[PDB]
Order: C-alpha cells, then structure tokens, then sequence
C-alpha cells in the first residue's frame, strides 16, 4: 500500500506482485514498436527503429536485429544495456547444444532456458530482473517455424503474431482485424508495413526508419533461409508497396 | 405502480380534510380570553419592554438574585423577579432577562443555537428498506446491531447483553453505503442527526471540541436517535496537514471525540453510523470494538447479486425480454454495483443517438461496451503475471 | 409535402427518408377535390396502411410530427366527404392512429385536451361494423413486435377509460358529456371493451383495473367475469389467473357505494369458487356472512374427495379458525353425512381441537403460578384480579385458587370480579369448572353473581363440540329473580356461545329482562346478550331491542348511564353489515329527542360503511358543530348535554375505523395520520374534547389494528401520564398487548414504576397498575387480538367489551366486565391429514410497516422459523409456506392468514 | 395511463 | 513491516512474505483433482481466449514430471518452472541410485523441501505456487493425490481444489464425492470433475483440460469431443 517495498527481489510488495518487475513493464514499453508475424511459407519481422537521429548512422546498425544462428534470428525491445548480456549467452548457449548432439537448437528450447535465467534473478540474488522482451522467430523440424514471446518475468507464450515495446496495443488491433489465417509471405511483409506506417511519425514510414528481414521457407527446394535486408533493398522495395 | 396509485386516492382526501377541519380548531372563532389565558398575557406585556437580551446563568445563590453574564464584558449581578420558579432553573441554562433593569422574565431558550437546527435533519429519508437492490445478508448485518434492540427488546434483556453501541460503515464506493444509511433511518424512525466532519476542521480558535460536545447533548435529548457522522475520518486520520495553522486544531478535535465515544461509559442508547471508505490501507482511530462493535465490509457485487439490481431497471425499459438479461451480467467480471447503474444511465442516452426513444434490442449489447471500457481504464486491477 | 404531386405511389420512396407523407395529400386533397377520387383512394387504401407499420417500427417523435400537416384536419366530414357510404368510412381506419401519435408520443398538453373528444367517436362509430376491432387487433397481437404497438394499444384503450369515466363525473354522463363525446354503452362501443380486455389480461396487469374503478359500477365486472372465465385455465394457467382476480377486485371495491360495493364482492367470490382454489373463497364468504354462500364453498371443498384425506380436514379447519363459530355449524351435517368419521370431524370443525393444541403449547411457554399486585386498600381488591389477567388463556394455576382465603379477602363488589378472574386462568377450557360451582352455591351473592361471569368466560373454548353446554349451568340463575345473579348469568350465555347460532341460545335470551321493570342498570344487559349473538353474520335487525331500547330511555332519562349501555348494544348489533341497518336507521330517527340522536350518530357509523365517500366526511360535520357552537358564545336537561356531547366524540373514531376494517389496507396508515394530526385540533378546540379524546385514541390504535406499533404508542402514553385521564392507559395497553413483551416491556417499566412513585390516589394507582400488568404476557403466554381467524380486521364479537366501557365513566361495577377479553390466537402447525403438530418452517416477515401492501400478498422475503409461532399483529403476520425439502405443494395457500399450514407433502 | 398521471400532479 | 527480513524470527509468528505466496496462488487458474479407485483425474484450466495464439505450441498447464507422475499447478507460470525442472532431475536420480522407480512420496517431500529451505536462506523468496503432485507408487494401483503449500508443507486428501474461486468447487465436492466411497468406476469421477470445472469456466471445450492418469504408466487425455459429451449431457440437467 503506502509504503512501497521492493528493495530486493526477494522482498514481497503487500500486494504480492512485485514492483521492480511493474517498473519492467514501463521499460519495454519505452523501446519503438517490432512485430513478428509467423506466416506458412517463412516468417516476416519488420520494426521501426529506436534511433531517429541523422548523424548517427541508422543504416548500419541493426540494433533491433541479430542473428543468433543459422536458422534462428531474434528482435530485440528494452533496455539496451541489460539486453547485451542476455545475447550474448545465447548465441554460445545455442552452440554450446550444437556440440552435444551436432543438431540445431530445438525453438522452445532455447526459450526456455534464457526466461529460467530471468527467474534466476528474482528467485535469488538481489540482482534487479533484466527487463527485456525478445521475440524469437526459428525453425525446427518439431513445430516448423515458431514465434515466441518471453516476458521480464521470466515466461513464454507462443503467438501466431505479436507485438512489443511500445503502442503494442494499436498495432495488434489492426493486424487482428485484416488477419487472413492461411498467411501467405508475400502478404505477410504487405501486411507488416501497412501496421508501422499507422504507429510510425512519419507515415511515409522512410527506409532510414525501418529495419527488415525475411526468413523463408519459400526459399530454393525447401530450405530456410535468413536475410538481412539493407537499407538499400528496403527503399527498392518501400517503392514496390506504394507508401511512398 | 397500482399499488402507489391506491395510496394517492387516501392521501388526497386526508390532506383536504384535515384543511378544512382546521379553521375551526386551530379557533378563527374560538379565542381563549377567559381568566387564565388574560392573566398570562397582561402581565407579558406590563414587565417586557422589550428588545431582551439573553444571558447565561452562571449561578445561584439562595436570596433570589442570580449571577448571570450577558453579552457585555461587564457582567451584572441581577435580581430574581418574577415568572420562572427557582428550582426550575439549575445553573447552565440561558434566560431571558429584561432590557431596563436585568432581570430574570423566564426562560424559553435552553442553550438554543442556530448550530442545533442545522444538524437536525430528521426528514424524509429518499430510501425505504428494500427499494436497494442490494443483498439481504448486507443489510441484516447493519439491522442486527441497530434495528434489532428497539423492535425486539424480549430477547436482549432476557439474555443480558447489552444493546450494541455503534457500526462502521465501509466498503466500496458504489456499495450504496448511505443508501444503506437512509435505509436504516426510514425503519426505526428515529431522530436520524446529521454532521459531516469538516465543518470541524476550521482555523477557528477552539472551535472544534465545542462543536464535539453539542454532539452528545443534541442526541440525548432527541433520544432514541441514530448520528450520522458521516466522513468521521475527515477529523481522524484524514488529513488536512499541520503547515496550514493545522498543528493548533486537528490534535485537539481528535482527541475531544475520541474522549467522549468512550466516555465515562458507553451510552448505549445513541446509535452511531460511521462512515469512512476504509480504515484498512488507513490508520484507525475509531478505537477498538465496544464502543463502534460489529464492523461492516460490504462485498463488491457479484454476479448474484448485480441480477437483484438489474431487474429494478429493466422494468421500464421495452425491448430487453428478448434481450437475454443472464448473459449481460456474466460476461462482465464481478465489479461494483453502480456500473450497472452507470449502464443502465448510459443506454438510454446511446438509443437517443440511435434515434429510438426506449432502447433497441441491439442498444443494450452495445450499451455494455461503452461502460465497461471506461470502469475498467478508471480503475485497473493487477494483471496476472 | 402537401403537394398535389406528393400523392403518387412514385413518391413513397424518395419521401421515406424523411417520414412518409404521401399519405398526406392522398386523404387529404383527393378526397375534396372529387369524389370518383373516393373509389381511387379505395385501392390505395392497401398502400396507405402498411405506411402505417412502418411508422411504427422506428418510434421517434420526428416522424410523427414531420408526417402529419393536415392528416390532423381530415377525417370524414372536414373534407366534406360521405359519398358512396362506404367509402369515407373505410377511410376513418388509416387516419384514426395518425391522432394516437400526435396527442402524446411528441408531448403535446393542448392536443390532449382537444383532439380527446374527435377521436372517441371515430373509435366508436366505426366497432359497430366491427372494423375498429379489426385495426386495434392486429398491434394488440403483434404478429409483427416492434415498439410502436406497445404505445399505440395504450392509446386506444386510454380512450375508452375516457368513456366509461364520463358516467361517474357527472348524471349528464353518456355522448353529453363531450371529454369523449361517445356513450358508455351502445351497440358498437361494449362489442370494444370486451374483446380489448381478453387480449390485454395477457399483455398488462394494470390497465385492466384501470378501467374497472374510472366506471364506478358493477357493469365493468359483468364484462369482465364472462372474460375471465373464459381466460382462467387456457390462456394462462388456473394458479395465475386467480393471482389476477385478487389484485383487481381490491383497487375498484372500497370506492363505490354500499349497494354496489357489496356487489363486487359476489363477483369475486363466485369467480373463486369456480377455480380450484377455495382458500380465499371461504375468506369472503365470512364477509357477507351470507347463510347461503357458506353452505356452497364448504360443499364445494369436500364433494371432490370422497374420503377424509386433505378435503375434510381442510373444509374444517378453515371454518374453526373462524371463533364467531357461525360456519363450524354450517359445515358440519354435510361431513356427519358421509361418516368417515362423526366425531373427529366434528370436533375439528368445532373449537375443540383449537382448546387441544393450546394444551400442547402451554408447557413450552411454562406454566406459571404467578401474581402480581399489592396488599393493602383498593390494591387488595386489585392482586386478586390481576393474577386473572397475567394467566391469559388456559393455565396452571390451580393451587393459588384452591385457597380460599385470597377470595374471601377481597371486599365488596370486588369479590364478584375476583371469582370471575379465576375463570380468566381456565380461559378457552373447560377444565377448571369445579373451582367456580363451589362458589355458586356457597356465601354471599355477590359471589353467586361471580361464579356465573367466569364460567361464561371458561366455557368459551366451547359452541360447537356441545361437550358440557354452557345452557346446562346457565337456564337455573335466570329464574331466580335477583337482579345481579341473573345478569351475570344472561350475559355468560352470550359470550359462551358466541357468535354460534343455536336452538338453546335463541330459546334462553326471549324472555329479555330488559323493562322499566328493574330501573336497574344491570337489566340492560340482555339486548347486549343478544348482541353477541348476531355479529360476525348477517344481522336481522331484531326488532325486540328496539322495542325495548326506547320504552326505558323515555320513560327514565335521569340515569344516562343506564340508557347509554342500551344504545351502544344496538350499535354492536349490528356491526356485519350496513344495508338493513340503514332500513331501521330511519325508525330510530322518527321519534326525535336529544337522548335520540346518541344513538343516530352510533347507530349511523355501522350504517354508512360501505363506502369512505359519505361516512368519513359526514363524522366530521358532526366533529366540527360543538366547537362552532362554544366559539359564538365566545364572542334530566343536564342528563342530555352529556350524553351527546360524549357520543359524538365516541362516534368519530368509531366511524374511521370501520371504514378501515373493510376498506384496503393503504387506508389504516392513512386514517392514522389523519388521527395524530387531530389531536392537536381536538385540543386547542376545547377542555372537554382532550380529555375525552384520549380515551378513545388508543381505543382507535387498537380496533383499527394499526401496521406501525413503534413510534406512536410510545408519544401518546409519555405524553398522557401528565394529562388527566388513566382510562388512557387500559384501552391502549391492549394494542400494546397484541404484540407481546415488546411495546409492552416498555410499558411494564415506565408506566408500573411511576405510577406506584407518584401516587396520590388509589383509584387512579389501580387504574395505572391493571393496565401495565395485563400488557404483559409472562414469556409471551397467549394473546388477545382482534382476529376473529382469517379476517384480522374481523368483527369483533367478545372484544367490543372495550368498545362498550371505555365510553363510560370509570367503576367498580366496570372491573368485572373487563374480565372478559376472549380471542386468544392460534399458533402456526404444518398440518397434513395426521395433525402432527407444531410447524416444519414457515416464512415470518418481523419488518412490516409496509403501507404499498395492499393486495394480500406476503412479502416473500421472509426469515425462515421452524419454532411454532403465535400470529404477532403487524409484525409477523405475512406468512409464506416453505415446506420444499419434502417436496410439496400449498392445499391451503396463505395470504398472511392466521391459518395453520396445510401442506400435500409428497 | 395518462388520467393517472394527472393524479401524481394532484397529490 | 517484517516483510523485509525472512531470518528474523516475527513475533507476530507469521513472516508477510509467506501471507503474500497466498496471494499469488489464488490469482492462478482453477487445478482440481478428484481421486477414484483406479484413477486421478485432474481437470483444470487452461486459457485460451487470447486472441492471435498458435495453441500448439503454447505449452499444456499439465507436464509429465515422470512417466507416471504428472503435476498441476496454481499460481505464477514462471515461478513454477524452477520446480517442475528440480523435480525432474531428481525423478531420474531416483531410478539411478536405487533403481527403484520414484517413490511419489519421496517426490512430495523433495518439492515441499525446496520451498520450505528457501524461507531459511535469507536472499531466496518462498515461491508462490501450490501443486498437485499425483501419481502411482511403485507396485502399487492405489491413487496417490498429494498437495504442497507455500507454507513449505505438504499434506495428502481424498480429493482437493487449488486456485481462483476454489470456494465454489469445494462445495461441491463435499457433497458428490465422499472420502468414504470414492466414485467406484471411473466414468463417474470424469463426469463429476467436468461439472466442477463448469462452475468457474462457464462453457469451454479447450478451457477444460482433463488427463487421467491410471495405473502402469498409462497417460492419456480426453478427447476434445468427449468432453463435449460430458457437458452438454450435463447441461440437459440444469433445466429439469
Ligand atoms: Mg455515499
């Protein structure tokens, strides 16, 4: 109630519900928009930047996304400085699999284990949670192609699209609503750029905003293939779409 | 409806007669000027001039000369003479006393203040018992402690116990917790006093602990009587701070009613409705049970009890037959009581906007979204994590 | 708009936005303009009513106001039209809603008022044909549900209440009287009412009474009874439908007149006697009283089963709870014919298994041996009968009695009361006879006198079972000529019995010993034995009392006393019905003296009921003359002034509570708040009228059985322990008894200690102390209510002792009539056909006060008690049957009934 | 309906 | 108050953070089991209104702990992860040091060990989570239903409810099912734990999960069209 305690995470709110994790929320919600739509035939991720600036150099950063293997990319929402540890266990964790059974990380797998670390922070050691959100967007041979979610908590619920940071509201409301089940990967990228041009300042939704990748399964006698689209090949195909 | 109209035909033909009857009565005719009205009254007149300024007599002493101080600084040590009997008068009463010479006319004031008349609020109570949607196990919680010594008197007194002092009243806003209050009232027909707190937060030099004594005073003498001291809080816990001339008067009005709710022993015979949103999340200074006893949390309303409620209101709406009542209420989670009031305020106004002049029955599906939507951004619960 | 293009079909479409109004100048301008255009307009007729409907659909005040510019003007014989005599008429049908809409849905006062009279004659000229018929039926059966049908039905039958109204407004009444300017009966406009009122039995409950009550006759329930007989089991279900007819017949009854008022009554108890449920048809045929109508509905009740099972335990119980006994006689013969059983039968109709039950109750509430009161002076007298009265009912207290020392003790005419009193613990029981018959041969005659009075008050608890008949004991004392012996005796015979008509009773009371004979005020006592005897059943009017009230008011005057207990004996007579009391009003008012118009105002107030309309005002004319006639001055003969003066102040109260009785129960909370507001005005109007009205006030708290028993009782005793009078405290005391040790606990404390502190006569000390002692019940032992069974606000029978003494000055003489207060009240068994006693559960509601019940319907909230519960007067009388666990269904449906429960438990 | 109205106005 | 300190002993006898586990488990969806003779049924939801989830993948509340021992679960998903993987380990330690396939009981006592050790050692919350834990012991066809609370307990009962409005259903229970008889075949048990469920649901297909567990490793959960058959001959009831 009045008195507000939440030093250390093993001290309990009265309410019960923890406020650094609260704080957790705000945080995310700090960080721009990314959206993830799985579609059948590959998955889509496309996100409007978090830097704005001119000097700095939007077009060679790809802070939003990193690969960490192969077959699995992720796009990153909150706290920046946190995050960089999160990352970085993960591609060795990824490996460190690879090694034992010489297969690629199963999708839920891999999940799993980063959100237990999540866990880790409140079930013991003052340690603050780490605040950040990742969608995952993989492929394994269990599932197909599988999007996830993980919350500051530390757990995970599968989507079939999703949205993060912030006004995850507004755009959810529109992908729902022209949601066309099958999905196709063509539409999926249509549909995508439609969502951020309305979340975007500029509804001109300029290259130099954007950030864009297409894993597809739709790629040469069915195999997954990531790229990274550069800044160049968004402003080809910003024309193709017709917001500009 | 029927019911009310068969009650409007007697009370038409009462009121008229009773008119009618008194011309007559009240005199117009009559005029009582036989021997011992004229005696009284030309005697009245010969001894006051008049204007007359009231005093308060301080004391007696046995020579029939009293010492009394009037409003000036100057106080005057006055004769007895005439009317009022001695014995009668007991020191702390404020007489009349004649302009010319001072003297004691009589009396016909008893301490009467303007402070009195404003607190008194006896009238009409707007609730009769049950006309509240609300849930029987509620209201029999309130009638248990108040209502149930004065109907039934049998059992206390052949038990022992001593009738209950008191009641705290707290939920929930949108409980109907003074619907409740007015409910009570209406039953027992008592002299139902109302103050709210605030009128004893004042800069005013010492002016609080007099208005806390009036208080008790006002109520024995009215007695049986329920005191509505209503937001009790605004002088206890509630806070009005000590850097606004506040570290002179809220210690000293805190402390004066608290001094009296326990007394040298509880009345028992003045009922007390406390009313406060909680004293949960707040400090209590409505000192332990057996001066305030049983305590009252109303539940928020659940899907039970909202059905209760939501009949009354349906009744004069048309088109919601068809409309399925049972799955308004359930697909809405449990809240308050008054947003289904809200609801049924906001549909009517929505079928104004729709162009029919009583609610469609697609108007009262639609209705639900408009209300839920705004009490649910107004006040958020925690999110299950 | 009101184009002479706009008349088109073409222009429908484009119009229909805004609101139709090609209707317009289709009825408006082609009508004038020609009268071939009248044929036209025919084929178009198709088109113009559907508009209609339309119309209808989307109920807003813009297309109501938009559509009509001239619709208003044109209805026949504005456009001059009335060619072809078909045609025009047809054309009445589209334009008569168009009216409807515009006098109310888009708020108009001026068009309500003046469009009022045009649109009653179209309804009505137009159902001759039966056309109108036609245009209401088709939105009074919404085949099409919108929400314009549910407003416009209103208005067409809003209309006829119009109609019907124009009757009680003024004798002009009929086409004459133009608010409507169309007749309340005819031969187009009843062929409306009743095909209106089928239809909306189903769709509203209220508009149906509505129409009842504004006709202010017994033709609206003609209609109404073959309606409802046709819609009773079909159209819905035969427990609803009886729902209906009781929520009806109570609105329209206590406004129309005494001839007609009696009518509605008829009515109602027929209807619900053809309907299975005989539950409340019993209840009304107490009402008329009727020999007749108690011999059908019993006949009715026990005729479907041909064996003992719920039928004729049913048919009995319902007339036992009834202690006039008038229908216990009825019933049985038709039971003894059938002969399952003679004596179980007989002895459950009669009062005798109501004496049985009390027996089991008594050990639960504990029986007593104890006495209140003090030694010494006329408190010596006063312990003595006290004791009597704290043993209400029947008691243990034998070994008290069975000294004789306490008897002998008491002095005077005190010793009469004392053995009387003993009789008041062997109250409603037989058992305890054997203590008085020792009295009645021994000692002094004053005790002889006694023994008699109390073995009246014993033997109540018989008139019916005919096990030790009260005649047996009484015929022998008669004889002997002393004039107190007989007395006591004459009057015993009259409260033994009852209200039970029977050979033995008739035959003892014709020799009447009241003559100029015996000057003697105790001789008055056998109109008053006779008076018994009629109440609580349709009244002869006897003749003899008559004869003999005026034969010793003329000839001895000097005694008022002795001619005021002759008058308000008369007046008790008579309570039961007004008609025929209303016939000998006038042969009391040929011979005319100050002494006569007494008993004009007394006799006057049992005869004017029947309606509120004449009797309430006219009490109050009477009211007002003795303050008119002291405010001039202002700016054998003794024997006279007194008499009127205290009569008339007697008969206001008396007046507003019979109107109380038999009108609704709205009227008891109403009348009530009339009466506390008039004793200011009594006492600012005069000396004489606030003592005297006191007395009578709580004499009016009880007779008119009041719902609130809080906050009045209590300002009006605190108020009068200043103020003269202590007769105050026994009339109002017994209000305060009918719910025991609780308006009563107070009284016990208050009034017993300060009038013990502050005494300064004895007299007035006896006074205050009998009466605080006697509210109390110890651990609430019986009660003595007015409830006659399931008439609460019954005729009172063998409480109207009350009614008689509280009027005359206080006596000695008075302490052994007051003795007698028989009624005690039935506790609440679940009863099946095996009269296993006590109750499963039944609902009390405690919280009553309530002035919006006025159906008769119980207030089904309730708090469930498995206890046996006495009935608390008007807080704890609504009763519902809870009876679930078992699976059951009511036989006998309660109403808030005194009635014990009978169940069918499966 | 509407005559009863009248009778609420009265009151 | 004393909800910043886990060592320090209270007065009060009641350390806040314990009060406040309480809080946290009630917020969690409804997880009830019932028990035959021959069976466990365990009937609970899980949610499925969130609009946008791919169901397959969004994992089942139910996880096999064993081959034959299952757990349910009330209270925060993430703080129930850490148990449901310690208590996995240790199923498949038991089998490698006494060869012996999990004794259940021994199971019960190790979870319960881990929430009560964690209110000794300051710097670690007691987690807010009560579990079912039910299962088969070894050689044995009996029934085996247990519950831990955060209290760092545990406690076995004939048939036992977890989780928001808890209070409706075990009415219920008191009145259909008996500790004396437990519902012989287990048929009647199933029917039973639907209409439970049903109380606090009102009206789902997949928000009703039901998994009996029987004897001999035998793991199997009901088809989504045989729950349907349960409710709607359920719902044929209600209106007579
Ligand atoms: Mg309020």
């Amino acid at each position: 109630g009045s008195r507000r305690y939440d030093s250390r995470t093993t001290i309990f709110s009265p309410e019960g519900r923890l406020y650094q994790v609260e704080y957790a929320l705000e945080s995310i919600s700090h960080a721009g928009t990314a959206i993830g739509i799985m579609a059948s035939d590959g998955i889509v991720l496309a996100a409007e930047r978090k830097v704005t600036s001119t000097l700095l150099e939007q077009d060679t950063s790809t802070e939003k996304l990193y690969k960490l293997n192969d077959k699995i990319a992720v796009a990153v929402a909150g706290l920046t400085a946190d995050a960089e540890i999160l990352i970085n266990t993960a591609r060795i964790h990824a490996q460190n699999y690879l090694k034992t059974y010489n297969e690629d990380i199963p999708v839920e797998i891999l999940v799993r284990r980063l959100s237990d670390i999540k866990q880790g922070y409140t079930q013991h050691g003052g340690l603050r949670p780490f605040g950040v959100s990742f969608i995952y967007a993989g492929y394994d041979d269990r599932y197909g192609y599988q999007l996830y979610t993980s919350n500051p908590s530390g757990n995970y619920t599968g989507w079939k699209a999703i949205s993060v940071g912030a006004n995850t509201s507004a755009a959810q409301t529109l992908l729902q609503m022209d949601y066309k089940d099958d999905m196709k990967v063509d539409d999926a990228i249509e549909l995508a750029l439609k969502t951020l041009s309305k979340t975007t300042d500029s509804s001109a939704l300029t290259y130099d905003r954007l950030e864009f990748a297409t894993i597809r399964k739709g790629a040469n006698d069915g195999e997954v293939y990531q790229k990274i689209f550069k800044p160049q090949e968004i402003k080809d195909i910003l024309v193709k779409t017709g917001i500009t | 409806t029927r019911c009310k109209l068969k009650l409007l035909r007697m009370e038409r033909i009462k009121d008229h007669l009773l008119l009618e009857e008194e011309f007559v009565s009240n005199s117009e005719i009559l005029k009582p000027f036989e021997k011992k009205q004229e005696e009284e009254k030309k005697q009245l007149e010969e001894i006051r001039g008049n204007p007359l300024s009231i005093g308060t007599l301080e004391e007696i002493i046995d020579d029939d000369h009293a010492i009394v101080t009037s409003p000036t600084m100057p106080d005057y040590y006055v004769s007895i003479l005439s009317f009022v009997d001695k014995e009668l008068l007991e020191p702390g009463c404020s007489v009349l006393l004649h302009h010319k010479t001072m003297s004691i006319v009589g009396v016909l004031q008893d301490d009467a203040d303007p402070m009195v008349s404003v607190m008194k609020m006896d009238k009409s109570p707007t609730e009769s018992y049950s006309d509240i949607g609300g849930l029987e196990s509620q209201i029999q919680e309130i009638k248990e402690s108040v209502e149930l010594p004065l109907t039934h008197p049998e059992l206390y007194e052949e038990m022992g116990i001593k009738p209950p002092k008191g009641v705290i009243l707290y939920g929930a806003p949108g409980t109907g917790k003074t619907l409740l209050a007015k409910a009570v009232a209406n039953q027992t027909s008592a002299t139902f006093l109302r103050i709210v707190g605030s009128e004893l937060i004042q800069k005013y030099l010492g002016d609080g602990p007099r208005l806390c004594r009036q208080i008790f005073k006002v109520a024995g003498e009215n007695a049986p009587s329920i005191v509505f001291i209503d937001e009790i809080d605004a002088i206890g816990t509630k806070r009005y701070d000590s850097n606004s001339g506040g570290e002179r008067e809220i210690q000293r009005t805190m402390l004066e009613l608290l001094n009296q709710l326990d007394g040298f022993d509880d009345r028992g015979d003045v009922k007390v409705i406390m009313a406060t949103n909680k004293i949960e999340t707040l400090d209590p200074a409505l000192i332990r049970p057996g001066r305030i006893d049983r305590k009252i949390l109303f539940e928020n309303p659940d899907l039970s009890t909202k059905k209760k409620i939501l009949g009354i209101h349906t009744s004069k709406m048309n088109l919601s037959e068809d409309v399925n009542l049972e799955t308004l209420v359930t697909t809405k989670d449990d809240l308050s009581g008054a947003d289904i009031q809200a609801m049924c305020t906001e549909a009517g106004l929505l079928a104004l906007r729709e162009r029919r002049m009583q609610v469609t029955a697609e108007d009262f599906k639609q209705a639900k979204e408009r209300v839920m939507k705004n009490k649910v951004e107004e006040n958020l619960e925690g999110l299950y994590l | 708009m009101v184009d002479e293009s706009d008349k088109k079909q073409q222009t429908i479409d484009e119009q229909s936005q805004i609101s139709p109004e090609k209707q317009t100048p289709n009825k408006k301008d082609k009508k004038k303009e020609e009268e071939e255009q009248l044929s036209e307009e025919d084929a178009k007729l198709k088109t113009d009513l559907e508009l209609l409907v339309e119309r209808l659909k989307e109920d807003d005040s813009s297309l109501y106001e938009a559509s009509l510019n001239a619709l208003k003007e044109s209805i026949k014989n504005s456009t001059s039209s009335m060619t072809a005599v078909p045609k025009p008429l047809k054309f009445l049908r589209p334009t008569y809603p168009d009216l409807c809409s515009i006098y109310d849905k888009w708020t108009d006062p001026n068009l309500k008022s003046s469009l009022a009279d045009v649109l009653s004659i179209l309804a009505m000229t137009y159902s001759e044909n039966g056309k109108h018929d036609s245009l209401r039926y088709r939105l009074l059966s919404d085949v099409s549900d919108f929400e314009g049908w549910g407003h416009e039905y209103i208005r067409h039958l809003a209309l006829e209440i119009g109609e019907v109204y124009n009757d009680q407004v003024e004798k002009d009444a009929e086409d004459e009287t133009s608010s409507d300017g169309s007749k309340s009966d005819g031969s187009a406009a009843t062929s409306g009412f009743e095909f209106s009122k089928e239809d909306t039995l189903r769709l509203c409950l209220d508009i149906v009474p509505y129409f009842l009550k504004h006709n202010g006759e017994e033709d609206a329930v003609d209609l109404l009874l073959e309606i409802e007989s046709i819609d009773k089991l079909p159209q819905f279900v035969d427990e609803n439908t009886f729902q209906r007819v009781c929520q009806y017949m109570v609105a329209c009854v206590p406004l129309l007149p005494p001839p007609e008022d009696v009518a509605f009554l008829k009515t109602a108890y027929s209807i619900y006697l053809s309907q299975n449920e005989l539950t409340d048809a019993i209840a009304l045929a107490v009402r008329l009283g009727e020999e007749d109508m108690i011999r059908s509905v019993f006949d009715a009740t026990s005729d479907p089963v041909m064996h003992k099972q719920l039928a004729y335990i049913l048919a009995a119980q319902k007339t036992s709870f009834e202690y006039e006994g008038v229908q216990d006689i009825i019933g049985n013969g038709k039971l003894s014919e059938h002969f399952l059983y003679l004596a179980k039968e007989l002895n459950l109709t009669g009062p005798k298994v109501p004496e049985d039950i009390y027996k089991s109750h008594l050990d639960n509430s504990k029986s007593v041996f104890s006495s209140a009161g003090l030694d010494s002076a006329q408190q010596n007298l006063a312990s003595s009968f006290v004791n009597g009265f704290l043993n209400l009912g029947y008691c243990n207290d034998k070994l008290i009695v069975d000294n004789d020392n306490w008897v002998y003790k008491t002095k005077g005419d005190g010793m009469t009361s004392a053995v009387a009193s003993i009789g008041s613990i062997y109250q409603w029981n037989l058992d305890g006879l054997q203590q008085l018959d020792k009295y009645l041969y021994v000692d002094e005659p004053e005790v002889k006198a006694g023994a008699l009075l109390g073995i009246g008050i014993s033997a109540s608890g018989v008139h019916d079972g005919e096990v030790e008949p009260a005649l047996l004991l009484l015929q022998d004392y008669v004889t002997n000529p002393d004039t107190k012996i007989s007395s006591a005796a004459i009057l015993g015979l009259g409260i033994a019995f009852a209200g039970s008509k029977n050979d033995e009773v008739l035959g003892l009371l014709l020799p009447i010993a009241a003559s100029t004979d015996l000057p003697i005020e105790t001789a008055a006592m056998a109109s008053l034995a006779l008076a018994h005897v009629f109440v609580g059943t349709c009244n002869g009017d006897i003749t003899t009392s008559i004869m003999d009230n005026f034969l010793e008011r003329t000839a001895i005057e000097l005694k008022t006393d002795w001619v005021r207990f002759l008058a308000l004996a008369l007046g008790i007579l008579y309570m039961g019905q007004g008609e025929q009391v209303d016939d000998v009003l006038e042969t009391i008012s040929a011979i005319e003296h100050p002494m006569t118009s007494a008993i004009e105002v007394l006799v006057g107030s049992c005869a004017y009921t029947g309606t509120g309309d004449v009797l309430l005002i006219q009490d109050l004319l009477h009211r007002l003359t003795p303050k008119n006639v002291k405010g001039e001055e202002d700016a054998e003969i003794k024997s006279e002034e007194k008499k009127g003066k205290s009569s008339d102040k007697d008969a206001t109260t008396d007046g507003k509570n019979d109107d109380e009785e038999e009108e609704k129960e709205a009227g008891i909370v109403d009348e009530l708040a009339y009466a506390v507001l008039g004793i200011a005005l009594i006492a600012l109007g005069e000396d004489i009228g606030k003592e005297m009205s006191l007395r009578h006030f709580g004499h009016l708290m009880h007779y008119g059985n009041e719902h609130i028993r809080r906050m009045v009782p209590l300002a009006m005793g605190i108020v009068s322990v200043s103020d003269p009078q202590m007769k105050v405290f026994d009339t109002l005391t017994r209000f305060s008894h009918d719910a025991d040790l609780e308006v009563s606990m107070n009284s016990i404390f208050a009034m017993g200690l300060c009038g013990a502190g502050t005494n300064n006569a004895r007299l007035a000390q006896l006074l205050r102390q009998l009466a605080s002692y006697y509210s109390r019940e110890q651990d609430a032992l019986f009660i003595t209510r007015l409830a006659q069974g399931l008439l609460h606000l019954g005729k009172g029978t063998m409480t109207m002792d009350v009614f008689n003494d509280a009027h005359v000055l206080n006596k000695v003489t008075l302490a052994s009539i007051l003795t007698t207060a028989v009624g005690l009240v039935s506790p609440s068994f679940m009863l099946k056909h095996h009269q296993l006693f006590y109750m499963l559960n039944a609902g009390i509601r405690p919280k009553f006060i309530l002035a919006l019940n006025d159906e008769g319907e119980p207030i089904k909230v309730n708090v469930r008690v498995g206890q046996a519960v006495e009935t608390v007067g008007q807080a704890g009388r609504p009763k519902k049957i809870t009876g679930w666990i078992t699976q059951s269904t009511p036989v006998l449906l309660n109403h808030g009934e005194r009635a014990e429960l009978e169940t069918d438990e499966y | 309906a509407a005559p009863y109205a009248a009778k609420l106005k009265q009151t | 108050g004393y909800d910043r300190a886990l060592s320090i002993f209270s007065p009060d006898g009641h350390i806040f953070q314990v009060e406040y586990a309480l809080e946290a488990v009630k917020r969690g969806t409804c997880a009830v089991g019932v028990k035959g003779k021959n069976c466990v049924v365990l009937g609970c939801e899980r949610r499925s209104t969130l609009k946008l989830q791919d169901t397959r993948i969004t994992p089942s509340k139910v996880s096999k702990i064993d081959s034959h021992v299952v757990l349910s679960f009330s209270g925060l998903n993430a703080d129930s992860r850490i148990l449901i993987e310690k208590a996995r380990v240790e199923a498949q330690s038991h089998r490698l040091t006494l060869e012996d396939p999990v004794t259940v009981e021994y199971l019960t006592r190790y979870v319960a060990g881990v929430q009560q050790r964690y209110t000794q050692s300051g710097g670690v919350r007691p987690f807010g989570v009560s579990t079912l834990i039910a299962g088969f012991d070894p050689r044995d066809d009996e029934p085996k239903l247990y519950q831990t609370e955060p209290s760092g307990i545990y406690s076995s009962w004939s048939a036992q409810t977890i989780g928001r409005n808890s209070k409706t259903v075990r009415e219920f229970l008191e009145k259909n099912y008996d500790r004396k008889e437990p519902p012989a075949t287990v048929e009647e048990c199933v029917k039973l734990t639907v209409r439970s469920l049903l109380e606090v649901v009102q009206t789902g297909a997949k928000n009703i999960e039901i998994t009996v567990v029987k004897p001999d490793s035998d793991i199997v959960a009901l088809s989504s069209e045989e729950i349907n058959q349960y409710v709607t001959q359920i719902e044929q009831e209600k209106q007579e």
